[PDB]
């Protein structure tokens, strides 16, 4: 519309701003003053209508923001690169008969050692900066400016949960859709046929059988086999939530619950699972707009002309961008009746949070200091521990 | 008030106001020592003194 | 030479690497692990064919290497720039001419002077860069690390000293090759003429001797002679290691009355005393395998564009690359028979090292330190004392 | 038709079956027409007096090198830092120079293992027993057994330190640090002139070429004549000791034959190339008279085997064995003493000992695990034709 | 020489050059100790002591 | 005739027949046409003055190698333990390897008696006295014999310990102690490099080889400086006296002088090759003039003979003896000793007199009892050409 | 192992790490 | 002799003498105690002073 409000033409005059006095080497000086009046618009009392406007509260809303996995992560001390691990194969234990060559006590009986060899972590960062003289003007208290200064940073310390929370469910789901073996891939019909699968694979751990770990993609597990038990205090589902309001919904979910393990906290689930994306074909970024919607998310080093490698992931929605699309997957299951039962200790989950503020370099130019957070992050999945996939494909 | 860890560096110390340091002062007076021509009804010249330099 | 071994195509496979990781601005976030043989690799033990090797033990050879020129150092205090010495010119005597007129006396004969005026010297400076990303992946100790850290910082002093005396030999040979007169040079024939040529060029240093000195390089000593004499505790012998090795096993040895000419004391030898450079004709920098050349001697700074002034002193094997033939010339005798006889007090050498360990710059965005050291060096040589040159 | 040709009569045959003569009722000795003719008493067993058993200890030569490591793990690495000198300022240059990094590098080179090594010796106590008067004769016998089980140990650890240098010499260390000499006159002044140029800072003299990162750049170092060994024939330490620091007037301070290691000859010590197999019974035999009692008519032999005795003349051995000996008899090899590393490990090497009482034979082991190396990160020269 | 607020935070005491520490070195000497093969004439070897090289 | 050449009126005719002259008249002395001319008085017998006995009393060169025995039994013997070097550990041998006897090795060289010798003189009382003026010349040659006896006993000694050394130089080491020379400033740089050899780890320079059993393996031994004897002739010696120690000027570490058995000449010895007997009455003559009394006729010499005097001009021996001795006087063997046996036993050494008093002569006997054996355990290089 | 002047500036002790406080915000 | 006035302010002591002050000979030591090569025999290196000489 258009209005010819006295009070809104001085609103709206955008040459008398602060603004002005920050994006010009020089500028004004001196304030004369102005005249404000309430009448017949907005901020109107009944009594002193000639006041500015003044605010009863600020208030941040800071929401915790946790990863859900944060109990596995194991803290290592950032040294070296290589992580492996070993189990001991079986040898079954064997009738004794007096009747033998009896020199076979000389003979030698070594253990079997399937092993497999992890690589590195990456290191992640990110920065905030916060400026000294114009970031002032708009919190009317000092205190007000250090819970804005100390919510700026927890913000960055709850991001680093979200982030690694969705990056270890991709990691579970691209490694059920694409490296699980279809040993451990049982089938599902329906939505009832798949509860009582589920219900049923829960069940098929706690025993002793060598049937559902995948220690025949070992590095030395091909011949012999592994047994492995897993307790319920260690067992985690990995479902939707589509599919949760399903399973605890059934009588088996009361009697699990009834003097007995929190069902209810062993069945980790998601909206619906991924929205991390994986690059499968190498390619760069070439446009403006791509570039402006990777600052949007605070990702500032990424320029023109830089290339993404096969297998890079994102943790936010790209596929829309006119150069991701096709280049880039979605770490999403295929045919969403979907349950991915684990032992828990099977996620080789450590990091590195010892010295994740490095001092801050001032800038004293423009008096805008920055801080940066640093960790060192390691997410594997052995294949020593049971692992279930109850699917449609 | 919201409690956090806010002992942090440099900026969480400064918006509490790092300390004063220098004054920009008046003490070189203007307009009591200086800008005066209240000097008056003397005898004769040359108290003026030439001062070595830095 | 082709391999099918399944383990050697693991290792084959460089698109699993911590280099990109560390190259890229997104990479892979998890790994899934690799299935690692060491089945008929170099890695082969007998009863587990499955590990990963293993280290026990990381090394860091040190050495400190000293200077063998500091005792000429003088610690000066690093103001001004431009320092002075003269001479005042010998005048002999001249008859009494009782002929001349008697207003000879009113006539004024100022002493004449010979200045050499210097100048400055060279603020040198050399950084290194240790990182708390990925230098962490290797280094299966803290303690290997800090070794690490600490045994840079170690050799960054041991080839600033280095430097020092490959500087003071290249000065030293230089001088005595491109500034002489033409009685300095002498020509020997062999090294038992040379090894006795130093010993009767000792005995002429210390005559009174208009010659022997080069003051007629000085700024007023064009015209005119000067005479000086050095005191035997003051003569330096600059000899390759040849020379030394010979005087100290065959002359030495093969006499009887060493007891009084032994001179060996006031020798400094070295073992090939060519090996730094100096440019002519003023090139400037082109080709970018000459830089990645330079990038590995610490020359950081020099980009492509970069010109190279017409006197500049390159202090390693330099003369192999595509722009610097023709115009690098490198300071050595051509015999590898040589003598270099010259005063001490002839040689100029004040370095000044107080605000030399600088605060390091922590560069948090890539998570490093690099450290700064910043040393002040004047050296120079004197034209107003005896020297003598012994080569081919 | 002697007495001491029957040998259904010997001690042996008591010891060969199951059963045997359970009493004796005597032999009917005479020494007439034997070895044991006396002239008076025809039918007295012959008499000895002494046994007497002669043992000599023997030493290394390589022993204060001899570190004691820890023994784990398979690898190790030892490594430098490169040179880096100092660049002039310039301050025209950009002020974006000042957030550049220059990254310290090196230059490394890995090692792996060294070799478990073995002996073992049975010792008797119903037959030994035959051979002595006096038990402690036997406990000699028995004590001197062991001693020389240490002193050959002794012995191959400084044969086998002594090769490794001599095959260091003539199929590493690049022709830049080899030298040579014409005759025995001038080696022992180019031996003189190298100890002068092992003591100056030079980029030269070291082998980070041979080293893993050591290809560009450049590395320095000295040695200090506390740390500098020549390895030598001995005919040429003699030649030292009785003509040249003979003929010296003036000797006091240039002998340096306190740093001058000798031997007797500097190849017995043999390789392999050709890689074979064991097939003749007469070279297995002639190997159980070394010790080796592993070896059958089956067991192959690899391209890096070594031996340290005389394996070459063996009608097997021809064509496929080496001897890593100087080819010149004028060797000078000078070294750093910190580039050979030498570490042992002989903390479990007498081994809880197995008894056997059946025929109550205990049986001992020896068991130590040396690692020899040689780091290229130090300064050498080789003085040869 | 005037010295108003001479004590200042980082170039007022760096003109009055900061800390004398790390003077460049000859504790590893050459051509006293090195560069030398002036040693004794005496009888035999063992004075080497190779020693291990972390530092 | 002439008085002095008729041998009727001559001493032995009273003394060799049964029934002689009871008185005597006296002769008729002339001297006109003999040798004892005199120009006045041609009717008086002729004077002698003086009759001096040179006697010279002879050492031994070797008489701290005696040790002293009992003379009880009759055999003794030395061992060593061979070399055992360690062999790798193979990890692919059979379980069942442990349960193996590996039993340590001997040499054990067995050494026999020694020889018992003897030798009588015979000192008259009523012929004797017919010669020697006084009585002390008598006793001065009743002396005197017994003193050229004593003598022959440390001549005949020291000749056969040489002839011992020689005799194990030549045709019993090995191939790998032999070094070639060919000169005489030669031979003294090799002689001074193998000293400082003897004193390296290695099997190369004993004789284990000749032992029993070590005729397959080694064995390594060592040798101290107080224990290197050399043994040359006078002409080495001669020249390290004169030109080797006087020609150099740092003589104070390097003259091994004070190890060095030099003797005159290095050959007075014979051994039989092939065996034989007695038939010449000529060589019985030959023989009982250096005091073979017991051998006539017909008796046999057997191969292990040693004569100690020139034997080889006889019409018997020729072919049979063999005269050990270097060829061609450039000669150096360099023993460690420890190895010479070497035992003596003289305590019963003078016999009781037999007294025959019916020639009224009486008889005297010296036994001695000595053991000459040479161990090969020990370090030898021999230098010849 | 060996110190000399071990505990030099910034990153002498940024490997010798430094100050676990802030870790992350469920466990 | 003549005696007279001996006194002029000069040619009186002018021409009986002047008096000595300077004597140009060897007080600075050349071919006696210096021009030396008769120096110690020893281990080597390093006596070699360096003056600053602004005098």
């Amino acid at each position: 519309q258009s209005t010819k409000n006295e009070t809104a033409l001085l609103v709206a005059k955008s040459a008398k701003s602060a603004l002005q006095d920050f994006n010009h080497d020089y500028s004004k000086s001196w304030t004369f003053g102005d005249k404000w009046d309430n009448s017949n618009t907005m901020f109107e009392t009944f009594v002193n209508k000639y006041l500015f406007p003044k605010i009863n509260e600020t208030l941040l809303i800071d929401i915790a923001l946790g990863n859900r996995f944060n109990w596995l992560a194991k803290e290592q001390d950032f040294i070296g690169q290589y992580s492996e691990e070993y189990v001991i194969m079986d040898t079954v234990p064997i009738n004794m008969d007096l009747s033998k060559n009896e020199e076979l006590m000389l003979k030698r009986n070594y253990p079997r050692m399937a092993t497999k060899l992890y690589g590195n972590g990456i290191v992640k960062k990110q920065k905030f900066t916060l400026n000294n003289n114009d970031t002032r003007f708009n919190f009317q208290t000092l205190a007000d400016a250090t819970n804005y200064a100390l919510g700026v940073y927890k913000k960055k310390i709850s991001d680093i949960n979200v982030l690694e929370e969705k990056e270890m469910r991709a990691m579970l789901v691209d490694y059920s859709l694409n490296q699980l073996s279809e040993t451990n891939v049982r089938k599902a019909t329906s939505k009832e046929d798949l509860a009582s699968k589920v219900f049923e694979a829960i069940l098929n751990l706690q025993n002793n059988s060598a049937k559902y770990n995948e220690v025949h993609r070992a590095s030395g597990g091909a011949i012999g086999q592994y047994t492995t038990v897993s307790k319920l205090k260690d067992i985690v589902i990995l479902t939707t939530d589509s599919l949760k309001s399903y399973l605890l919904d059934t009588k088996i979910a009361n009697t699990f619950q009834i003097a007995g393990i929190d069902f209810t906290d062993h069945v980790i689930s998601f909206d619906d699972l991924g929205g991390v994306f994986k690059v499968t074909k190498e390619f760069k970024l070439q446009n403006q707009d791509s570039i402006d919607f990777l600052r949007a998310y605070g990702d500032y080093q990424s320029q023109l002309g830089d290339t993404i490698p096969v297998g890079a992931v994102f943790t936010y929605d790209v596929s829309k961008l006119k150069e991701f699309t096709g280049n880039v997957e979605e770490i999403k299951p295929k045919s969403d009746l979907y349950a991915f039962i684990l032992d828990i200790n099977s996620i080789k989950y450590k990091r590195y949070t010892k010295g994740m503020l490095k001092p801050p370099f001032h800038n004293p130019e423009f008096d805008e200091v920055t801080h940066w957070i640093h960790y060192y992050s390691f997410k594997a999945i052995s294949p020593f521990f049971n692992k279930i996939l109850i699917t449609d494909q | 008030m919201y409690e956090g860890n806010n002992m942090r560096s440099m900026m969480g110390t400064s918006y509490e106001d790092s300390r004063l340091n220098k004054r920009t002062e008046l003490n070189e007076n203007m307009s009591i020592d200086t800008n005066k021509s209240e000097d008056s009804y003397g005898v004769q010249i040359h108290s003026l003194s030439k001062q070595s330099f830095t």
